């Protein structure tokens, strides 16, 4: 079966707040910087990926610029790449450049944010949708005791309650980022507690934290990659109304949850 | 075997029937980079059937032969009579209810064949409890008439559903409400592409998670998201397992 090895796909990389990766300026030359901006139909967000393990638009590769972390990433002749092993996407959507470590990442939301290489935390920030859809999936969340996950107390809070088809608050919109959101108001983010003395989820204010990326195992799981951890019902009990951050264990069936789109 | 009775029914039970299987398809499964585990491959046949049974409220129970290879119905038993599909492996007859009066259907184990000579297609045909029900029936007493879409229902009802997480919920959500459904474009999407997606995503160890080619699958809303990668929740944490495809 020669379908088994596609010798290239080009698709869109989509990321923080749903926008996309992008070739400043749609520039030819060596260095020519990439960025975070509006996803659109233009040939300068096209990436065509390969065997070799490189990425490209414009003919050239994406590629990161220094050793050490901070730099910006940047396309530049594939030639100058013919004998680097290039970057390993992890099963997260963490884009990682494989001899130095370095990770795709966006310091910031607006639009024509430098990309840059950074150490890798899995943060929010550094989690990247590769796909031509790069829309957020609404979708319900259901949990423990087949409830659904709502935002509760004007979005500051979320815990299970009885699933209610088409009502507003138990949808939520999976954007590029890993980031779960309240699909009301997708300024808000579903995120583990910033209060180190409690280990309740919360809705917060969308900020490319650690907190705030979530990604969903083919396990079940709704895992934190950052920190480790899985999203829980509190003591499997969801009339205790609290959503809890743990270590993932097969002990009970809270931390098992299904996508319903 | 593996077991659902309609004594022990629920929407709990249901899930546990569905885990314990998916389970036991996947003893030996391979596993890539996705974490999606991908069922076995040139299987012995005389080790290459799980058989489960299925019994209604009325307690006429039959046992489905199950092909771990690629998780569709080869055969059924009920009393002492078995019935094979006519693309059932050749020498299933020889492996599988070798003490019943033996039996070929006249038409394959898919979807395009049962339509064609049911006479009826998926989203005509209506799934719940009542419909699981009749077709453990049916398929007992063998009623020509009702057998085509029968398998309709519990081909989707337990194999689809433990194929995709997503269908098993909409089979959840109907029986915690009492609640029958027809499929529409969303478990049509997914049983139409099960064996596409996972060519592509074993493909896609290749190209760093990315598809040789897109695969249109639909939402509750029936607009299309085009699944060209293992970055999509829908298909990661929906799909339970994959046809062999790639080494
Ligand atoms: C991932 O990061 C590594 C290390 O940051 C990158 O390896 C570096 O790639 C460049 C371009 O091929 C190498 O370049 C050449 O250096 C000589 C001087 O030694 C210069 O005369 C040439 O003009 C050229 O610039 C560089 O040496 C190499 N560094 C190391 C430590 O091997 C790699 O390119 C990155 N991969 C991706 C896809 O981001
Ligand atoms: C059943 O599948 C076989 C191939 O295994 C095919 O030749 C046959 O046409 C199919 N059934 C019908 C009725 O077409
Ligand atoms: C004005 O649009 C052009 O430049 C911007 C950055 O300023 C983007 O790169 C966009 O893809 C390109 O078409």
């Amino acid at each position: 079966n020669e379908q088994c090895s596609p010798q290239q796909r080009t698709t869109r990389i989509s990321g923080r707040d749903g926008l996309c990766v992008d070739v400043y300026g749609a520039l030819t030359a060596d260095g020519s910087r990439v960025i975070l901006y509006p996803c659109g139909q233009q040939q300068n967000q096209q990436w065509t990926f390969y065997p070799d393990n490189t990425i490209r638009s414009l003919g050239k590769c994406l590629a990161t610029s220094a050793l050490s972390s901070g730099s910006n990433v940047v396309i530049t002749n594939c030639d100058y790449l013919r004998y680097d092993d290039g970057w390993m996407v992890s099963s997260s959507g963490t884009m990682m450049n494989k001899s130095s470590h370095l990770v795709l990442t966006a310091n910031a939301a607006t639009s024509r944010t430098n990309l840059t290489g950074e150490n890798n935390v899995f943060a929010a920030k550094q989690a990247w949708r590769i796909g031509n859809y790069v829309e957020p999936i609404v979708t319900t969340i259901i949990g423990l005791r087949h409830m659904c996950l709502e935002a509760t107390d004007n979005d500051t809070n979320v815990w299970l309650e009885s699933c209610v088809k088409n009502k507003t608050k138990q949808y939520w919109a999976l954007y590029s980022d890993d980031t779960i959101r309240v699909n009301n108001n997708r300024n808000l983010c579903v995120s583990s507690s910033t209060d180190s003395s409690s280990k309740l989820i919360v809705i917060r204010r969308c900020d490319g934290s650690i907190n705030q990326r979530w990604v969903f195992t083919p396990q079940g799981t709704i895992s934190n990659p950052g920190y480790e951890a899985v999203m829980d019902v509190a003591q499997n009990d969801v009339y205790l109304k609290k959503i809890v951050l743990s270590s993932a264990t097969d002990k009970g069936n809270g931390q098992q949850w299904t996508v319903f789109y | 075997n593996l077991s659902l009775s309609q004594s022990n029914f629920s929407a709990d039970t249901y899930k546990s029937f569905i885990k314990n299987l998916r389970k036991q398809l996947t003893i030996g499964a391979s596993y890539g980079s996705a974490g999606i585990p991908i069922l076995k491959h040139s299987v012995p046949i005389c080790e290459r059937f799980l058989l489960v049974d299925l019994t209604n409220g009325d307690n006429e129970t039959i046992t489905l032969a199950i092909n771990v290879e690629d998780a569709g119905f080869a055969a059924y038993r009920a009393a002492d009579r078995s019935y094979f599909f006519q693309n059932a492996p050749p020498i299933a007859s020889y492996v599988i209810f070798t003490d019943t009066n033996q039996n070929i259907m006249n038409f394959n184990n898919t979807f395009e064949s049962i339509e064609i000579v049911g006479g009826t297609t998926r989203s005509e045909t209506p799934l719940g409890i009542m419909h699981f029900e009749a077709s453990i029936f049916h398929l007992f007493v063998h009623d020509e008439n009702y057998v085509p879409t029968s398998f309709l229902v519990l081909i989707q009802m337990v194999l689809e559903a433990a194929k995709f997480k997503f269908i098993e919920q909409k089979v959840i959500h109907s029986i915690m409400d009492m609640e029958d459904f027809t499929p529409g474009l969303a478990m049509l999407s997914l049983e139409e592409n099960w064996t596409q997606l996972s060519l592509q995503l074993q493909a896609s160890e290749s190209l760093n998670g990315v598809f040789g080619d897109s695969v249109s699958l639909y939402n509750s809303m029936d607009e299309p998201i085009g699944v060209d990668s293992m970055y999509y929740p829908i298909l990661t944490a929906n799909m339970a397992f994959q046809l062999y495809q790639c080494p």
